[PDB]
């Protein structure tokens, strides 16, 4: 079972940075599992951000350089935790953020197509707004 | 303009699990196994990345049942005492509900119970039993021969090559063999014997770290040796010796690894904290003798990262011959003991350790050992391997002519 | 001799076909009768598996041929892709990840065109 | 999600159930994540806890999937939740006075 | 990318409807690299159906779908009281895909 | 696996061909070495009989194929019958009761056209 | 059954082909398990050698036919000679004395045309 839980909900001033934390219970490691990142404007459709498929961090190509991702394997007293680095806080990055996991285990699943994936489970999202 | 074209010899695998036979070079291996093959036999692959998991393998259960097929045909105990837990005279439990008055006086009085959903009596009921069996007893010798597990027709055994292989994760340097490397049937609680070591450096594992209930396997790179012998004045007394200052270096680099990765805490070692006594002692079979050796003085390395016979460390060891089966559940009695003296020089190759994670003031972590699973003692020698099924049929839309 | 069917995996498909061409062009006691028959048993089993897939190709009119030109045209929804990407940008893994339901349907249509 | 009461000193029974009929590896824990038992194949350990001697498990039910736990000499120092893990069945049974 | 378009963007349905929702693609998706998602307001948008015609185990056996080259059909069978969800269709063919638009069902 | 060559006997010939397609798609002491080798002997004998008829078809240009289009035209005295009666009114029994002298002559003509 | 491959040697080549057609149309103690398995070993070895040359012909497209028709045209420096002398004045010995370097090159060109 996967009971993926993120950190708390914040609010931000413009022109700054934020690291969003997503903890991952029930995950073996990020070798057999990949972490994809989604955002959602309050009243729009959902929006892809990024991937940690096989420890190769990359955001998408319309969204390069600003937001890039890191990931931490399970260590001793820590579950696997994926963290999201957001630079240059504008006024319209106000959104609810989501982390996901998928099963990378067998090739012939159909949940993954060379890093282009359907999203197996889902966190609870963190809202970031602008004052 | 261009249409369907059939190709044979197509490199696509699957992950089916099959029966996989044996072996290398007069009871079992004559009847069950094949002779050797002129190794080397390897095919190096290029830009593949096959996803390996060790803790979800299905070479483990086939091999476990295969050694069940070994040791009930090679080292037969005189008497086998197994459970017999059955649901007398009847199938009175029926589909479900309640009432049903069986048991009390002898085994045939009335004990009308009450349920109406069910949960089990003596979920549904079982009155257990003990099948006792007497088997022969020639004073049979024993030696774990190497078993090259060779794949059947139209199948393959994939193999990693990186020396820091954590079991899980993907491996990039994936090779293909037809048949496995040297594997020997050595049952040993509390400690690994006659295993294959690591090329670069020691490795620490789990099925799940932070879960403190899965057997942490540590596989060494320094071939530490061990010497159990039976001297006299007693019939059933023996002892082991291990080289101190090889053991300090081994424990030092083990705690060095465990402090450079998972904690970040203080270390404390200890002995197995009780239970059935085949886990408290280092147990291993050797030459037909079931050595149960005391394993307290090995485990003391309470060490900030920065009186017990300090050179010739002696492990007092009893020979016991009413053993608990690892094979199934139950006990077994063998032939009466030996008269002469037995050499049991072996290689300490690893450790079966557990945790007791906590507790908030500590700070330290009590790192008592475990073991008792024999399937875990195969996951260290079924280390790289994954059974895959080829399918050589492919379909490509070319021109064609 | 069926071990080297997979040495060109990870590479693209035309290089795998050339590798297929290259690899196909490149290749008194009771202990005696106990260690002798299992070799023959493995040989007969390998021969029968090879002959099994040989008649499995022979029902499509492809007996013996590694590469054979059959007679079933497309459905254009069967990977509508340019030939350059077909032979240079994708391995076998992507494609037998992609069209399995379709390869069952191609099995059926190849049998139907094979009888007529 | 069961609550069982034993007064003091007597035996008491706890059950995991498993529908596989193999005697697979399983574990019992207390509330603060200290072990009490553990199967290791077909053997028996105990937990490095305050219940090393008085904890007990009848063995012959393990082939049937019935995974019991017998605790003896109950007193005030057992009033905390005990938890199965067998495959995923993270239950929560409780003992009281 | 490859543009998707969910249609109809809003409908209403009584309890026990067979709601048939199309999701158009700009290119022709061969290999059926599309998924179906459900999101109720406030909670996690869990996955319903991967690869067009494969049901996830945690999803009940009342949802299905099919393929029409550039179109994809999601089908509710026997709409109950708990499946009143804003739906989405991911294309996950090319890098990176995008989702649908929504179908917020009412009565 | 040659047992089910006859399951459609008594029925007509096209149904027998469809049944052929369906049935082809559908499929430590001395006592050990005594009861082990006769299985392998039966396997090798079945394989060699199958391969024998395979090259017997291969000399006509019909190796592997269940149904193959050869190149020998008629003599019009070889069952001058309409195709409807050929495939719906007569089984195999009538016809290999009817043209045996003719099937020897067809063997000869198929060999002669097979070399040229 | 591979013994009679050479009965028409010394004669010319078309008579040898007719002879190929004719010859292909024409064809409890430990001592038991010791004298039994070597027969099966010789049978399996003969079967595997025959199947080896069968796929060696199958990589050129010609499996199932003793003689047939490939697709590689000449180089005119490959025994420029009239067909009458080719089939009536020269045996096999003269010609596999004559073109060995050329038959290596024909092996290469038949493989290259066989993949395309
Ligand atoms: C069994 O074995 C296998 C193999 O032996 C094990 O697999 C290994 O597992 C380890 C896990 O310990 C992996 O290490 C982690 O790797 C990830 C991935 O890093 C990649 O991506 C990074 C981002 O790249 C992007 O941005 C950069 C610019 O910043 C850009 O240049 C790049 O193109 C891209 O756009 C890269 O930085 C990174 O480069 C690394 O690799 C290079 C070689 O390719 C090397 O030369 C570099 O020097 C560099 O090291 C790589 O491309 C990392 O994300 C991760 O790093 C975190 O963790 C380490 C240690 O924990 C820490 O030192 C780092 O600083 C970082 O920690 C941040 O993230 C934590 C997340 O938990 C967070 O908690 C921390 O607080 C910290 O956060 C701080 O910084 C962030 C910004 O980073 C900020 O937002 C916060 O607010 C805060 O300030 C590790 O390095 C191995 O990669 C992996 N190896 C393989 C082959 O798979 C397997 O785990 C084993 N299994 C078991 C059970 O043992
Ligand atoms: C890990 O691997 C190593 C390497 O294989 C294992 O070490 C081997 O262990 C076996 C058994 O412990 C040992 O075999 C014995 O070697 C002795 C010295 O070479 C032999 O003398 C002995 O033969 C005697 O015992 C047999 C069984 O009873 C008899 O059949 C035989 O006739 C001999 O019996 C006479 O001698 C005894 C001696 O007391 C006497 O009591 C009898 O009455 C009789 O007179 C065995 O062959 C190997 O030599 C060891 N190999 C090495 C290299 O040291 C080790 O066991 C493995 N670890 C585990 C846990 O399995
Ligand atoms: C490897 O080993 C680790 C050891 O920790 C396992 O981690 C445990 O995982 C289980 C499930 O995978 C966790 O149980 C779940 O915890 C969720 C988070 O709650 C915890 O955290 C909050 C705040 O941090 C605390 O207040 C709270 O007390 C918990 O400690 C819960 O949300 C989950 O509850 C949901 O599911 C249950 C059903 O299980 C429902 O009954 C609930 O109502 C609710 O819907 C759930 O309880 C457990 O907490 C983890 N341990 C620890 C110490 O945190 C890994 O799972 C394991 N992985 C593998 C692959 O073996
Ligand atoms: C290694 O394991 C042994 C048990 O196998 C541990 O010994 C036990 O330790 C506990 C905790 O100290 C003891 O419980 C209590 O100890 C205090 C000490 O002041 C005492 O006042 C209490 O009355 C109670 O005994 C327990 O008695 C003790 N048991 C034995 C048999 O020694 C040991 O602590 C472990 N090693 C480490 C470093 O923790
Ligand atoms: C199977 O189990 C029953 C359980 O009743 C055995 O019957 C007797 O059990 C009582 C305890 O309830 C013992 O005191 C008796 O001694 C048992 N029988 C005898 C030997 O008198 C029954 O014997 C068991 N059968 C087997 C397999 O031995
Ligand atoms: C990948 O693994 C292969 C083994 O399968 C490595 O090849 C070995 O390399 C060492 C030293 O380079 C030689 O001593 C061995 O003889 C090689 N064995 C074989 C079978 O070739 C190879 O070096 C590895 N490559 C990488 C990049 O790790
Ligand atoms: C193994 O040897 C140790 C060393 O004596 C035994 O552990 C205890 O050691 C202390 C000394 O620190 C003694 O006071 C105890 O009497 C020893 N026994 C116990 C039960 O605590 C240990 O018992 C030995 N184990 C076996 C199986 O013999
Ligand atoms: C541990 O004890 C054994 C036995 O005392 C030591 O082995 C002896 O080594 C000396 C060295 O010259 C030999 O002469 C003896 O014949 C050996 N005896 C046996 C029984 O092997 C061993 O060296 C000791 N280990 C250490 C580190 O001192
Ligand atoms: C073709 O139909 C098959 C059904 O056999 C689909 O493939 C499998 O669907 C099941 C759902 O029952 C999944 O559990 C499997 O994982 C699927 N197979 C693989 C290899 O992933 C497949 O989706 C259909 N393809 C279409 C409609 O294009
Ligand atoms: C793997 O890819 C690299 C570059 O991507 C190439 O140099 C190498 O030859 C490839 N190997 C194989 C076996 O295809
Ligand atoms: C164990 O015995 C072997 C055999 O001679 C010896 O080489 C080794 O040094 C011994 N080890 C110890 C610690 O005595
Ligand atoms: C191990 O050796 C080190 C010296 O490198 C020493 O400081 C330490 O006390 C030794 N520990 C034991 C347990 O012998
Ligand atoms: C590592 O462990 C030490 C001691 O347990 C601790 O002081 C230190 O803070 C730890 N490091 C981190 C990054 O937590
Ligand atoms: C450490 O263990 C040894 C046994 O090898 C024992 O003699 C010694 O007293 C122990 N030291 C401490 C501080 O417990
Ligand atoms: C380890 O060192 C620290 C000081 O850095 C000390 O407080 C602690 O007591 C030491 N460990 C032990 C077991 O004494
Ligand atoms: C083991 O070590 C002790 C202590 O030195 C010694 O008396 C005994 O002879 C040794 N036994 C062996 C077999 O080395
Ligand atoms: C134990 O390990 C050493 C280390 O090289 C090796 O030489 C010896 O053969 C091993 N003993 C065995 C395999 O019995
Ligand atoms: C895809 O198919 C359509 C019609 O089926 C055709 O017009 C189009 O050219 C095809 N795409 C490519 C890249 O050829
Ligand atoms: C029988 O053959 C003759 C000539 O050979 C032909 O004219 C006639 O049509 C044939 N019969 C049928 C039914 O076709
Ligand atoms: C080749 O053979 C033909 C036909 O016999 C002949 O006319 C020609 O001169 C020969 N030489 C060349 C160069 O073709």
């Amino acid at each position: 079972q996967i009971h993926l839980v993120q950190s708390g909900t914040e609010v931000k001033k413009p022109g700054s940075s934020v690291t969003v934390s997503c903890k991952a219970y029930g995950v073996n490691t990020f070798g057999l599992y990949a972490v994809n990142w989604v955002r959602q404007a309050p009243g729009q459709s959902l929006e892809y951000i990024g991937q940690i498929w096989r420890w190769k961090s990359s955001a998408s190509h319309h969204f390069r350089g600003r937001v890039l991702i890191s990931a931490v394997d399970l260590t001793g007293s820590s579950p696997p935790i994926s963290s999201l680095e957001i630079k240059n806080l504008t006024s319209d990055d106000t959104a609810v953020y989501f982390c996901t996991t998928t099963s990378t285990y067998d090739k012939w699943s159909g949940l993954h197509h060379d890093g282009v994936m359907a999203f197996s489970s889902w966190g609870q999202g963190t809202l970031i707004s602008v004052s | 303009k261009k249409w369907v074209t059939v190709y044979y010899g197509v490199p696509v695998w699957k992950e089916a699990t099959t029966t996989l036979f044996c072996a290398s070079d007069n009871v079992w291996a004559t009847h069950a196994c094949v002779p050797t093959d002129p190794n080397p036999q390897e095919i190096v692959l290029g830009n593949v990345t096959e996803n390996f998991n060790m803790w979800k393998n299905n070479m483990v259960e086939q091999m476990h049942e295969d050694i069940i097929s070994l040791w009930d045909q090679s080292l037969k105990p005189c008497v086998k005492l197994t459970p017999l837990c059955v649901t007398e005279k009847m199938e009175t439990g029926e589909m479900k509900n309640c009432s049903f008055n069986v048991t009390t006086s002898i085994r045939d009085k009335i004990k009308k119970e009450y349920a109406l959903f069910y949960k089990l009596d003596v979920y549904r009921l079982i009155n257990c039993n003990t099948s006792v069996i007497t088997q022969a007893c020639p004073k049979v010798s024993f030696e774990p021969i190497p078993i090259h597990y060779c794949a059947p027709a139209g199948f393959a055994i994939l193999k990693c090559n990186s020396k820091t292989f954590n079991g899980s994760g993907p491996c990039t340097n994936v090779s293909t063999v037809q048949c496995t490397h040297g594997i020997r049937p050595v049952v040993s609680t509390q400690l690994l014997l006659n295993g294959s070591l690591a090329e670069e450096e020691i490795v620490i594992r789990s099925e799940n770290i932070t879960d403190n209930a899965k057997t942490i396997i540590v596989q060494l790179n320094e071939a530490v040796e061990i010497n159990c012998t039976r001297p006299n004045g007693n019939i059933r007394q023996a002892h082991c010796n291990i080289s101190k200052a090889r053991w300090n270096e081994t424990l030092g680099q083990i705690v060095a690894k465990l402090e450079e990765q998972f904690p970040n805490k203080t270390i404390i070692f200890n002995h197995s904290s009780g239970g059935d006594p085949e886990i408290v002692t280092h147990s291993f079979n050797c030459g037909g003798e079931f050595f149960y050796c005391n394993t307290t003085p090995l485990f003391n390395s309470t060490w900030n990262n920065t009186t017990g016979g300090e050179q010739n460390i002696t492990l007092q060891c009893r020979i016991k011959q009413i053993i608990n089966m690892w094979q199934g559940v139950g006990k077994a009695m063998y032939a009466p003991p030996i008269r002469g003296q037995i050499r049991c020089s072996s290689n300490i190759t690893g450790l079966l350790l557990t945790r007791d994670g906590g507790r908030d003031q500590n700070g330290t972590e009590t790192f008592r050992p475990g073991g008792g699973n024999m399937r875990d003692n195969w996951r260290s020698e079924l280390y790289k391997y994954k059974v895959v099924k080829i399918e050589p049929l492919g379909i490509a839309p070319t021109a064609c002519k | 001799f069926i071990l080297g069917f997979l040495g060109a995996a990870g590479s693209t498909m035309g290089a795998a076909s050339m590798a297929l061409t290259v690899q196909a062009r490149l290749l008194h006691m009771l202990q005696l009768t106990v260690w002798g028959i299992k070799q023959l048993q493995a040989r007969v089993l390998a021969v029968e598996r090879y002959l099994r897939d040989q008649q499995l190709l022979g029902i499509w009119g492809c007996s013996g041929k590694i590469i054979c030109c059959t007679n079933v045209p497309w459905n254009d929804s069967w990977s509508n892709k340019t030939i350059n990407e077909i032979w240079d940008n994708m391995t076998w893994m992507q494609w037998e990840k992609e069209i399995d339901n379709y390869t069952q349907h191609i099995y059926t249509l190849l049998e139907v065109s094979q009888i007529q | 999600k069961k609550v069982v009461l034993g007064k003091k000193g007597d035996t008491v029974e706890l059950t995991c159930t498993a529908s596989q009929k193999k005697s697979i590896q399983f574990h019992w824990k207390n509330s603060n994540q200290i072990k009490i038992l553990g199967n290791q194949g077909s053997f028996l350990t105990k937990g490095p806890s305050k219940l090393n001697d008085r904890a007990d498990s009848r063995r012959s039910l393990w082939d049937q999937g019935n995974f019991p736990l017998i605790i003896k000499n109950l007193k005030i120092e057992d009033s905390d939740t005990y938890i199965c893990e067998v495959e995923d069945q993270k239950e929560e049974v409780q003992l009281l006075v | 990318d490859i543009q998707m378009t969910q249609s109809p963007s809003t409908l209403s349905a009584s309890i026990g409807d067979t709601v048939r929702i199309s999701c158009r693609a700009s290119q022709s998706i061969t290999g059926n690299w599309v998924a179906w998602y459900q999101q109720r307001p406030g909670k996690a948008p869990r996955l319903l159906i991967y690869r067009g015609a494969a049901l996830l185990g945690g999803v009940p056996s009342r949802f299905s779908g099919s393929a029409a080259g550039t179109d994809f059909t999601l089908t509710i069978g026997n709409l109950q009281a708990e499946d009143f969800g804003t739906f989405y269709c991911q294309q996950y063919d090319t890098y990176p895909g995008t989702f649908g638009q929504g179908t917020k069902v009412e009565v």
